[PDB]
């Protein structure tokens, strides 16, 4: 029956016009009924200053407090009652606002979205109840471990620069973040130029991009308007930060390399690269027989509760490494033997491997499109990311390229001989010595 | 092109087959069965639990070893989900693995040898993969919820109770096997496949045949309340009542008045206006919390009620006034409006929960087992708005007039006894 | 062949290690493989092969061995490991092979 | 104690009034064996009314007196005996609080013979909740109490512990011969209505073994 091969090219096609304000539509229609819809604004922490750090997530809960054309009751209560979810976040390099609904209203639905970003209420008095709000998060999220950890990596790894800010802010900005810098804060970031309107589902995409003609109004007079700011680079620096703490009961510690960022297609071999890798945690039923050797030890010796690689891009820049957590006294040979499996990619990766690695990630990519939400999430990011929408026939031809050998010397590229950024957080007296850790980027 | 269809056939011996063609990239196999905690009796408890962890185990077809390898070889997946009274053992993969993938599923479904040293080496692990899930709270007053509501099938725990740890047969599990692993009690779901290969295998291979081997005992009523003292600044309680059974012609009447209660925000960060529940517990208490509409329906039985994650101090208040709106609204307290915002975020919710090809597969298969029928989805819709503004007045009824069975975790200290409520 | 029959029966007594009431399996020397097997033997057999060889033992340090009546004889020789080493080898073989691939 | 003694004067804290409950708890463990005590409010310290179960208590049998032997004078165990088949023991089981009690029976038996078991002990109590008790049984039991009482003081563990009792919750020592008088005052109807007082108020059972065969407060 249809093979791989074809259902990758079946796959409906993304239409995407630009509006005359900057402003990007796009959308994959498919036969579903039920749909998602948003708006993906190309701004985070990374934009922000040192005074207004927090605003862009000050601001993501402020969004669904009410607008000026309808108060929080009126538009709480008309989202709620027409079964659609509506959602959104707030990263680094990328902020996002959509709607889980019925294809149906999905126009009622842009206006919405429109609304939400061009005239939010901003209400004096929401403003002062959010602040003790974000001031709870904090003290919540700063008993997530995972967190407090790649926030350390990226603080350090990027010391001295945007990226190496939270995304929630300090707490003073939260504590003194103001109608104003709010206001201010949109006004400058919440710009169609800027901005993505994506959609997924069962709607046209003319119907839809016509109700941004309608809602997302307002024409640009100067050039300054239509001009997307180019932001000052990010330096990386091979460096530690070691939060100990004997009470806590595992530790977290989090190694990596500087990244190429979304526009290199290395990112590709990277990825298959992670995948030789691989994760693991106390709960995969393969145990001892898993292909990834570094799950494989980690059982036969274990190692750690779980651990993870990553390839975090950002626009210019990235964050390439692994984070592992583990019992206080199995942290060096953790450590140890994960180096070791890096060292083993720039130097002896087997065809074997890559074959595996690739079917892994191939099925890695179509699993980030199992909804309405995730394809409209990948579209929202490859525009403003990439500059267009990668299909996944595209994908599969750029994963296809890779071998052991095209691994080796990309790894190597990044990997090798590298000063690494490291965060430890917990019991960490075992783990130790930069200038250990740093020996461990060379030889087999 | 692409488009139409989802054939079911439902062979000699019983076994039903339910293939769904939709082009995506990958496809999704999976085996559903009737088992689980509910055919555990006193004797046995746990066995399903540890049943659901040995999937891995070697098989009289595929080593412990190739299972696994052979799986990841080909960037597929293996799993195993399961309620107290159904399980579900279903694979992932692109589509030109589909074949390759299945030889295992086949293997670790119909021909498990659990061998004793393997089975005594997984054992330990019920202690761990237990330990996870206890970790939220939101787990641990189910499970005793479950016990205080029942007296058996249902009243048995989804994780192996502490004692039974180690204690488990390699017999234990090949009867449980032998038992309700059989042809009448099975069906091969399938989404991304053509209904004729899914049937072809089914066929020459599914060779664990007709049966229906032990019969799940009726699940009688209890009507108990379970209660946890363990300092926890958080008290979450769970009050409900006989609610309704799978495909219940009552059943959907609750789906509905959980809706109009409210059940799960929407907003994020939001207040939930259009649920009565919320809003009411909102204007009674003053720190925060959390309280929903909480539904249940199983093959002989159901549950419902509400659940509330409150501060400890502001316990009273919140399960009290948690009590009164479902009191108030079991008495012509639902405007003709409710019911129909109610009826469409059903709809709704409903509709998105088969984007996921996890969500599809799983609605394809519950049917298909526990009837052997696929219910277009325009006529689910027809039956949930078909609803009147009094079957869901009288639900809440049937709730505030029943023998209510309580179970809540937490610093209990100024939580209320079922007899105050 | 029914030759090598005969021989395998005169080796056997030839090796006279039942003299001592040790099955065949249980002087096999614990290398990788036949340790995995013995940790896969059931509880009983188990205690039994332990029991035999602290017998065995405290037979050697003694200087004697066990009154003719009580040697093990060639066809009552129990082989319980063996089928289970059989097993060891064979998933090992797979696995190793496996890795070459 | 005068000139020693410090931290002083006062009540400090106050116990909070004891309310009941009447739930009953379940604990599935995997024992060959089922332990269960169901009970009901049973009269407080002092009350009157406690002489009363103290005496049901030995009227159904509280703790055997022949080594290795079948109690004869308790009706609980024999009326038990004749309902099961394998090894167990059962008995009256009594408590005595300042502002409360508990009163009821305890039974140990094979996890499979303890729906029989329990069951059998309830009959047991109703018969006797039914003037089953005879003039003599009363007879019986106000000895062996007056009995048991007096070699509890055998032991100056356990009479530096009657002194002290007392002292403690009156100021007072009740003669040896007012407590007799006291105990023996208990009419033949006292005794059948403490074992009306149980069949008719609210049960809280307590179960830890294989339960499985055990029955719920609502089915006895």
């Amino acid at each position: 029956a249809a093979t791989y091969a074809q259902t990758l090219q079946n796959i409906p096609e993304t239409n995407v016009t630009t509006l005359d304000n900057g402003l990007r539509v796009a959308s994959e229609e498919s036969s579903q009924p039920t749909c998602t819809v948003g708006v993906w604004i190309g701004a985070g922490s990374r934009y922000e200053n040192e005074k207004n750090n927090g605003a862009g997530y000050f601001v993501e809960h402020l969004a669904f407090k009410g607008t000026k054309k309808r108060p929080c009751a009126a538009f709480e209560k008309e989202v709620e009652s027409m079964g659609a979810h509506f959602n959104g976040y707030t990263s680094r390099e990328q902020t996002a606002f959509y709607i889980k609904a019925l294809s149906k209203d999905m126009p009622k639905v842009v206006e919405l979205l429109a609304d939400v970003v061009q005239n939010c209420a901003l209400e004096e008095s929401q403003i002062e109840k959010e602040r003790g709000v974000i001031l709870q998060e904090l003290k919540e999220m700063d008993n997530d471990m995972t967190n407090v950890t790649f926030d350390y990596l990226h603080a350090t790894a990027f010391q001295g620069t945007a990226l190496a800010r939270t995304v929630e802010g300090t707490t003073e900005n939260i504590k003194h973040l103001t109608r104003a810098d709010l206001a201010s804060y949109i006004d400058t970031h919440f710009k169609a130029p800027r901005m993505v309107l994506a959609a997924a589902g069962g709607i046209s995409h003319k119907e839809l991009v016509d109700a941004a003609r309608q809602h997302f109004s307002g024409v640009s007079f100067t050039y300054k308007e239509d001009a997307v700011p180019i932001l000052p680079r990010c330096r990386f620096t091979g460096s530690e930060i070691r939060a100990r703490d004997d009470a806590l009961p595992v530790a977290h510690v989090a190694l990596a390399v500087e990244g190429p960022g979304w526009a290199d297609p290395d990112n590709v071999v990277l990825h298959v690269a992670n995948a030789i890798i691989g994760r693991y945690d106390r709960t995969f039923g393969g145990g001892k027989h898993l292909s990834s050797r570094l799950a494989a030890l980690a059982v036969e010796h274990k190692l750690c509760h779980s651990f993870q690689t990553f390839n975090t891009s950002y626009s210019d820049t990235g964050l390439f490494g692994f984070h592992f957590v583990a019992d206080p006294l199995s942290i060096d040979d953790m450590m140890f033997c994960a180096q070791g499996e890096w060292m083993r990619l720039c130097t002896s990766t087997t065809e074997s491997e890559v074959k595996r690695a690739k079917n892994h990630l191939r099925s890695a990519m179509v699993a980030q499109l199992d909804g309405t939400t995730p394809v409209c999430e990948t579209i929202g990011s490859h525009l403003l990311n990439y500059g267009r929408r990668i299909s996944l026939e595209e994908w599969d031809s750029r994963i296809s390229a890779v071998d052991a050998r095209m691994v080796r010397d990309v790894c190597s590229k990044y990997i090798y001989d590298k000063c690494p950024a490291l965060a430890a957080v917990g019991p960490i007296e075992q783990l130790l010595d930069y200038n250990r850790i740093r020996s461990g980027m060379y030889w087999i | 092109p692409g488009a139409e269809d989802l054939e079911i056939t439902k062979l000699p011996n019983g076994l039903i087959i339910a293939s769904l063609e939709n082009f995506s990239p990958a496809s999704r196999i999976g085996v559903f069965i009737k088992a689980g905690s509910r055919y555990e009796t006193t004797a046995n408890l746990g066995t399903a639990h540890l049943l659901r962890l040995a999937s891995p185990l070697t098989t009289k077809g595929a080593s412990s070893f190739r299972i696994t390898r052979g799986i990841e070889a080909v960037g597929g997946s293996l799993s195993v989900y399961s309620t107290r009274e159904k399980m579900t053992y279903c694979v992932e993969c692109l589509r030109d693995h589909v074949d390759t993938v299945m030889e295992y599923l086949l293997n670790v479904t119909t021909a498990p040898e659990f061998r004793p040293w393997e089975v005594t080496d997984l054992q330990p692990q019920l202690k761990v993969d237990k330990a996870v899930a206890f970790q939220s709270p939101q787990v641990g007053v189910l499970e005793n919820l479950h016990a205080a509501a029942y007296k058996t099938a249902l009243a048995n725990p989804l994780y192996c109770p502490d004692y039974r740890i180690g204690k488990i047969t390699s017999e234990q599990l090949h009867h449980f096997v032998q038992n309700n692993f059989t042809s009448a009690r099975m069906a091969l779901v399938g989404i991304g496949v053509k209904h004729s290969d899914l049937k072809q295998v089914a066929e020459q291979f599914l060779n664990i045949r007709s049966g229906a081997g032990t019969s799940s005992a009726k699940a009688t009523y209890w009507g108990g309340e379970i209660r946890e003292q363990n300092g926890h600044s958080l008290v979450h309680a769970a009050v409900v009542t006989e609610g309704a059974a799978v495909g219940s012609a009552e059943a959907n009447a609750f789906s509905v008045l959980q809706h109009v209660l409210g059940a799960g925000p929407l907003i994020k960060r939001g207040s939930s206006v259009t649920s009565k529940l919320y809003q009411g517990v909102a204007k009674a208490t003053t720190q925060p919390f959390d309280a929903s509409a909480f539904n249940v329906n199983y093959s002989d039985s159901g549950l419902f009620g509400f659940y509330t994650i409150s501060q400890a101090a502001h316990a009273g208040e919140v399960i009290r006034a948690a009590m009164n709106q479902l009191k108030a609204a079991a008495q012509g307290g639902v405007t003709e409006e409710d019911v129909t915002k109610a009826k469409n975020q059903l709809k709704a919710t409903y509709l998105m929960s088969v984007e996921t090809a996890q969500g599809l597969l799983n609605e394809i298969g519950s049917e298909a087992l526990l009837s052997g029928t696929h219910t277009a989805p325009s006529v689910v819709a027809q039956k949930i708005d078909s609803v009147t503004s009094a079957d869901v007045v009288n639900a809440a009824k049937k709730f505030v007039s029943g023998k209510k069975s309580m179970a809540a975790s937490g610093d209990l200290g100024s939580t209320p006894f079922l007899d105050e409520l | 062949g029914r030759l090598m029959d005969r021989i395998r029966k005169w080796y056997y007594n030839a090796a006279g290690f039942n003299k001592y009431g040790l099955m065949r399996d249980d002087t096999l020397y614990e290398d990788d493989d036949v340790k995995e097997a013995l940790k896969r033997l059931p509880e009983d057999l188990y205690n039994e092969r332990m029991f035999r060889i602290k017998r065995a033992l405290d037979l050697s340090l003694k200087h004697r061995i066990l009154p003719k009546e009580q040697w093990v004889k060639y066809e009552e020789d129990k082989p319980y490991l063996e089928p289970y080493l059989k097993e060891v080898i064979r998933e090992r073989l797979e696995r190793e092979a496996w890795n070459k691939k």
